[PDB]
């Protein structure tokens, strides 16, 4: 893969060049931040059982299409597998952010998935819809405006990490269309 | 032990001596900032401009009726129209064009302030423009407090078409300039804070301007008691009409010490300006 | 959670290597499963 | 705006300062003065159609020059639009004695009024005249209260005084 | 700078309408509530030094990421600073509770109150918990429900006034977040 | 100074203005309340002697650590100086029950108080809770009016506010 | 900041002008007597938690009024922040043994704190006091050089020269 | 504004961490140098003007761009604030070179000054030509291998100062750039 330091690699590799003092204010810029990107990935970790827990539930309550007799949830397998299904999504974004760059996240997952969860059976209704709600989530613990837990943190500000982390959480929300 | 279907929620007991056992409990601790949605193109993060940052068409709005407000209080210098000898910016040789590079530093020095006092001097300026106006308005300050320049440009600009600045109100005898000259020393202070001097008095770059900037003050300390009989004599009446209004209010002590001293009144300069 | 983990499982698009390999098993490593990926 | 909400509430702000008991003793005069002051309102809300009309020609009986072309009240169009200048300025008084002070006289209708009026004509001898009928105008036991015409009558020879 | 007994004048001004006896019961019933207004502000600014004093100790009880150093708020120039400004909050909702209006609330201080903070790199999350302390010690002092500090008054229904300071510290709290 | 008349004949000179009717209503509530002002005033005169002696070991029961030699209580003569500037903080506030707002208690005995008592080695601590003290010290229907310790109430809690 | 530094490089450019040879002179005797400024600092820095509880109920024993409920000692709570607050103190001394002035003391620790500790209700009176202790609390041939304590003891007794 | 001896605290005193030996020895290494950064900084200031005259004159040795009229900087006072601009930044990095730290530019001119050489119509390809011939000087300056001028010294290492105005001059380029 590549992370935040090897974007600016292969790209001056193909400019057959070296890493000059054009890209020193890149390459001072992840080292400023990487005490509040260690900070807002163990964010992520550390809800993530109550969070892919609040995405199917919000997805079913207010779809009751997958509570139909016969359906995608409807048996303890096919209930069981979508815990599951939509958390390694969660988990793959969790390196992704670590990384400073999604170059993992299309190598790993997204090259295929638009053309298997058809494959199978699962439509792109709420496959879509289950990313929408863990991305407003994941911008609340980052930015600690959640409603029921406050995390003790320092000052700063975070929406230059929201812009960023957003892109991993929808990319792979998109994809599927 | 064992349960009854009856209904004694209501009731007590009385034993409560109840000062044996203390609880509490909690909740909060929840803050929230609203953020963006939608991937496609776009992910916006929170930027440090350390400035206005009401617009960009508010911005160089603001520029131009500080202008006009400048160019009123031109208008009222120059109602009469001379150019009044109050306003001076040079020396007797030329050097207009070097102190071109005095105010020109001034226009860069105030533009390279630091976020604290980029942002003290918004908040500050807008209650001086309060204390400017004497008046209470739907109008003056709504410019005023909006915009800084505007505000800026009327204690600058109002105030040097009176007579209660520096270097114009003349003392009469030596106890007048000795306390003139103290609450002078405070004014060092307060732009001198403490051992590092600020870049705000720095009233020069180049060695040809050092010296310069002497001699310019020493022949406008001169155009004080050089220009009238009448307009100065107005000037000391007009020295408690800064100090005593909006400067001191509810200390007599200060209030006095401008009506028996106007010209040691009248460099007071608490538009904290960081001169 | 799930299990204990939460793993790829194997019935997913470029599951392997396919570094320096044989040709009758490039494109079977490669394209594991489009037998219903693209057919539908 | 001005009334006593714009002294205290402002000089402690201009102090930097609390709400100390100086500026909550200031509205305290309001209360007690109110219903002097708010009884005198609803006659000139009483009265808005009946003593514009009253005035007007008491004005121009005493400034009886304006008919000819080429001046202020050359045609019943100007008289039109006169019968709105005095009740524009008679709307303004009404709001005072709410207010308190000449909170909508000052930054509304008072301001920059000798910039206006001879440049486009209109005599300022005339404006002052015409609410001079009217400050004198007044029965203090018999129109009003003996509490409310105190008020009333201050704020129209201050209209005089304010175009001085 | 505007009140009650102007901002009933300011859109009758849009429809140029004289001001009848429609509109004056409400205040009517606002020059009733003159002493009972006084009676409230007086016990505001009794001990409102202690309220500045409550506030930040107990924003700094909740968190103590602020008082470590490398944060915001931590060092004694920095926290009379800070006490500067938890001050300057509170000297003007008295303002507009003696006004029964907030137009001097607005004006004054939240004209780009919000983003100067963070053109300081001042936390904005602990901005809204501080005057959320100074929200709740005012009402209790408004009323008689403080801990030991019973003021004198003549008894009687306050929660109209009650409800004018609830509609107060949150237009700052909006106008801050 | 610091009054009702610092206030409106100040600002409109600060106008450069006239005493207009906003100025002359801000005095009206001085007439109303000195009723209710001004028999406070005797009970602090009556007991100018009473209360001061009342509050000093009060203070000096909950700082009783002043006594040893080196601090600011090490000798009587300190306590012969402390009757002294407890009364003289309370020979203001007498003061400020007549003039309306905080007259003399800004300009003399107030500011640049926290420029002195700790470089004189003397606890400002001590300064408010003597203060705080005589505060809460007082019974409304019983001591005096029920219109009168709102005043008296008010000034000494400021006392804590203006040492702050 | 505050330091050599900060005096002729800031008055170059007050004057607008080069770093002539008055500048360059002003950095020398930095050289010559950082050797004898800085085995003061790895003392501190070796003692860091040594003496902040030596000056604690050092000051806790002349100061032992404070454990009552409703002062700025009623609990351990407060004792287990108030060895952090000689520490604070006690960190930035350490730091103006490197930078040759009092750089970090003034504008961090020392700026308004006349505005923050008795509105805290903490008493200032201890807090010049904890640090007199560890003013005298030296010996300049045997704990450092001759030529270290020189540097330490001037700092210390400014302490309360800048709370004053 | 800062120094060297005060580049070191704030990382510590961020960490809350009193100074010892453990990093003393790089002020002792700097402290090592106190006289040998004099007879460095004194022979920058000595031919002062000098560096000034040749930096301009190689810039329009190499540029006839400039010189043409209709260009930006072709005529005596646009010059005159060119000859104001040039000895400026030499004036400023003296101090750096004299506090061993680069602070000291970092507020004072590095603050705003490129997009107001793009408000004043200033090409900052020739700014940083200018300044290139500044570096390229004073290294031969700060050394014995100029073309004429020699000052008396004591012989030695005297590179790790000169590896320190050549991070110096570049990180002004950077900033124009
Ligand atoms: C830290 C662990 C911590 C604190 C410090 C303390 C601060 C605190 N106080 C409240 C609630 C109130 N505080 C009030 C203030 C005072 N009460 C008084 O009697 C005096 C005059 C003054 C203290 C100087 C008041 C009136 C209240 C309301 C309830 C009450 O009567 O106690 C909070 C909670 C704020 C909220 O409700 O959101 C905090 C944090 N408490 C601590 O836990
Ligand atoms: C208080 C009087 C006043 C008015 C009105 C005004 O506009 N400025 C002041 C004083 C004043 N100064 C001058 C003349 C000159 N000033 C300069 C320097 C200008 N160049 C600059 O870069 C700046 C900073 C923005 C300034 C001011 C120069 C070159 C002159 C030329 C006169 C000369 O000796 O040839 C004047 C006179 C002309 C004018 O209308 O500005 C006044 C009144
Ligand atoms: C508020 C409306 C007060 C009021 C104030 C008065 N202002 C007077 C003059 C004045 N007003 C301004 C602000 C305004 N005028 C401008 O030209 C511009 C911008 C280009 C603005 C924002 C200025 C700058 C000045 C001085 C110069 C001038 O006259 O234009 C004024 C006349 C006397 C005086 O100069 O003070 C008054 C009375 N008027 C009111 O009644 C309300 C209460
Ligand atoms: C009067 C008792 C006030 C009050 C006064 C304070 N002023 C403080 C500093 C200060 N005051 C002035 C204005 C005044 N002081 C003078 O010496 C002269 C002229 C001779 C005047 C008109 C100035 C210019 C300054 C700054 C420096 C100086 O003292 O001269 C002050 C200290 C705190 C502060 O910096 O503000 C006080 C306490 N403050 C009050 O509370 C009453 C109303
Ligand atoms: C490389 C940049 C230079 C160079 C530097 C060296 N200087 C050496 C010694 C030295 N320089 C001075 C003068 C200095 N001290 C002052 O007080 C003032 C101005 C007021 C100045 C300019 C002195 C006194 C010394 C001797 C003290 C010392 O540093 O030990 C030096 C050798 C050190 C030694 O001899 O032990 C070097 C390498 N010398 C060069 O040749 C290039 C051009
Ligand atoms: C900033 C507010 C200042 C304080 C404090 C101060 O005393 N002067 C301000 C700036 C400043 N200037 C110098 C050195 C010079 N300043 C000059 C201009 C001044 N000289 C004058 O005659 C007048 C009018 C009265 C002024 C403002 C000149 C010329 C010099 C000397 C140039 C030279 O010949 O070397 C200083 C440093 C003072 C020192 O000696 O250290 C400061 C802080
Ligand atoms: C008739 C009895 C009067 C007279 C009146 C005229 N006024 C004219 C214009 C005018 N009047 C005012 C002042 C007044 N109008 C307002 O809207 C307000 C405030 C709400 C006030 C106090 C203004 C500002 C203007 C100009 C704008 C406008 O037309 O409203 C007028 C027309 C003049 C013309 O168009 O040539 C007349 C006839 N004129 C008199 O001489 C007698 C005394
Ligand atoms: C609710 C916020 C309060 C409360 C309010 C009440 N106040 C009542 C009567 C009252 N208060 C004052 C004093 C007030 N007027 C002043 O001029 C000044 C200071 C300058 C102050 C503090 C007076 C004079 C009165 C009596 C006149 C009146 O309002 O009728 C009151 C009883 C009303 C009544 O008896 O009709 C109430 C409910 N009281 C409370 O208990 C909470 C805390
Ligand atoms: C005893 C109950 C106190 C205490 C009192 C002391 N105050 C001393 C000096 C002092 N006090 C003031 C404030 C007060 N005195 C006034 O004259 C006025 C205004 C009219 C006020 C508010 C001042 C200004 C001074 C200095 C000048 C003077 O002596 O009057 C003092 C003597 C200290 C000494 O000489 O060392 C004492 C003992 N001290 C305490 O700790 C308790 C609480
Ligand atoms: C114990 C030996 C002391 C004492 C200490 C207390 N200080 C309290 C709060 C406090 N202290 C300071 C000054 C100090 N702390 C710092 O962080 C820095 C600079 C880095 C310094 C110089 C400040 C600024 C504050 C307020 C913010 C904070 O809590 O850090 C304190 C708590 C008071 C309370 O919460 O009520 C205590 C107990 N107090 C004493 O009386 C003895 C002498
Ligand atoms: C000429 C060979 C240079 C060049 C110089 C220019 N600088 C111009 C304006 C200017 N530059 C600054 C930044 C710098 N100069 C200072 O005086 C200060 C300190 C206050 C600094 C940091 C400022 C502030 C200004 C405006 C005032 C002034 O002129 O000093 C400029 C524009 C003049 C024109 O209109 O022609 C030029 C040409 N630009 C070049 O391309 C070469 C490298
Ligand atoms: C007091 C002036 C003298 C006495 C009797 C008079 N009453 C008059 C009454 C009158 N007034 C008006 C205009 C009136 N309405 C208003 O709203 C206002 C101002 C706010 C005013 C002044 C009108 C239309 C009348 C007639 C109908 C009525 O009586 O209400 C008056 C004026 C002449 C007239 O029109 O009648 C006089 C004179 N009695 C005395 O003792 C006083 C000398
Ligand atoms: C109201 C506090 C409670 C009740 C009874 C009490 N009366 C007390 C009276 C008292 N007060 C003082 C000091 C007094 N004199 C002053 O000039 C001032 C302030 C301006 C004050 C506070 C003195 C010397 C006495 C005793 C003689 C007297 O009765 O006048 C009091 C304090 C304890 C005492 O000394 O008696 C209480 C308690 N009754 C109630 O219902 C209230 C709870
Ligand atoms: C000089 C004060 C007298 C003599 C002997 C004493 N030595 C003492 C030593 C001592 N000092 C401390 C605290 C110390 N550590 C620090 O980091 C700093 C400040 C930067 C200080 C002051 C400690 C913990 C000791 C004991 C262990 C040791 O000896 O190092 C001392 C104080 C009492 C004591 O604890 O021993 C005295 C007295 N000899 C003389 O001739 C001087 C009169």
């Amino acid at each position: 893969m590549l992370d935040a330091f090897s974007r600016v690699v292969v790209n001056s590799d193909a400019k057959a060049a070296y890493v000059g003092g054009s890209d020193l204010q890149a390459l001072k810029s992840f080292i400023a931040d990487g005490n509040k990107r260690l900070d807002a990935v163990n964010s992520i970790v550390s809800n993530a059982s109550c969070m892919v827990s609040d995405a199917v539930s919000g997805m079913i309550c207010e779809n009751p299409g997958l509570i139909s007799p016969g359906g995608n949830c409807y048996t303890n397998r096919r209930m069981a597998a979508c815990l599951r299904d939509g958390e390694i999504i969660l988990r793959y974004v969790s390196y992704a952010l670590l990384a400073g760059d999604a170059s993992v996240l299309e190598d790993r997952c997204l090259n295929g998935l638009k053309e298997t969860y058809i494959a199978l059976g699962v439509p792109t209704n709420s496959s879509i819809r289950a990313v929408s709600i863990m991305k407003a989530q994941a911008v609340a613990f980052i930015t600690n405006t959640a409603t029921e837990r406050k995390m003790s943190f320092a000052a700063g500000d975070c929406t230059s990490l929201a812009s960023e982390v957003a892109s991993y959480f929808d990319r792979v929300g998109a994809a599927i269309s | 032990w064992d349960k009854l279907l009856n209904t004694k929620p209501m009731k007590r007991q009385v034993q409560p001596n109840p000062p044996t056992n203390e609880t509490r409990a909690l909740n909060l601790g929840n803050t929230f900032r609203s953020p963006a949605f939608k991937f496609l193109g776009t992910l916006k993060r929170s930027k440090d401009p350390s400035g206005l940052r009401l617009g960009f068409y508010g911005r160089k709005a603001d520029d131009f009726m500080a202008r006009s407000i400048a160019m009123q209080a031109k208008a009222s210098a120059a109602g009469s129209g001379v150019y009044t000898t109050q306003c001076s910016e040079g020396a007797s040789k030329g050097m207009a064009e070097n102190a071109r590079t005095a105010s020109l530093a001034k226009q860069f020095r105030q533009a390279q302030r630091s976020a604290r006092e980029m942002s003290f001097d918004y908040y500050e300026g807008r209650k001086y423009a309060m204390k400017a106006v004497g008046h209470i308005c739907n109008y003056e300050e709504k410019i005023f407090q909006q915009y800084n320049k505007t505000a800026a440009a009327y204690v600058m600009g109002k105030q040097e078409t009176l007579l209660s600045c520096d270097r114009y109100a003349q003392p009469a005898n030596k106890a007048e300039e000795y306390i003139q000259k103290s609450v002078q020393m405070q004014m060092k202070k307060r732009s001198i804070p403490y051992g590092v001097y600020t870049t705000s008095c720095a009233d020069g770059t180049v060695k040809g301007m050092a010296e310069n900037a002497r001699v310019a003050k020493e022949s406008a300390n001169f155009r004080a008691r050089q220009m009238s009989a009448g307009a100065k004599a107005a000037a000391r009446f007009n020295a408690r009409r800064v100090a005593n209004d909006w400067h001191n209010n509810g200390c007599n002590y200060e209030e006095k010490l401008t009506s028996r001293f106007p010209a040691a009144a009248s460099s007071v300069r608490p538009t904290t300006n960081r001169y | 959670l799930t299990g204990y983990d939460s793993k790829s499982s194997p019935n997913f698009p470029n599951r392997a290597a396919t570094r320096e390999r044989r040709t009758v098993s490039f494109n079977a490593r490669v394209a594991r499963n489009k037998s219903q990926a693209k057919k539908i | 705006m001005k009334s006593v909400i714009t002294t205290v509430v402002s000089a402690a702000d201009a102090a930097g300062r609390f709400p100390s008991n100086s500026d909550l003793e200031s509205i305290q005069g309001n209360i007690q003065r109110s219903a002097a002051r708010l009884e005198a309102a609803e006659k000139l809300a009483g009265n808005h159609e009946a003593v514009v009309k009253e005035a007007g020609d008491a004005c121009f009986a005493k400034y009886a020059y304006l008919k000819n072309p080429g001046e202020a009240g050359e045609n019943q169009e100007k008289i039109n639009k006169c019968y709105r200048d005095v009740d524009h300025y008679m709307r303004l008084v009404n709001y005072c004695l709410v207010v308190g002070g000449t909170g909508p006289l000052d930054e509304w209708g008072i301001a920059g009024a000798r910039e206006v009026y001879r440049t486009l004509n209109l005599p300022t001898s005339a404006y002052v005249a015409s609410i001079a009928y009217t400050r004198d105008r007044l029965c203090v036991p018999r129109d009003m209260s003996a509490q409310a015409g105190v008020e009333f009558s201050a704020y129209l020879d201050y209209l005089i005084n304010a175009l001085s």
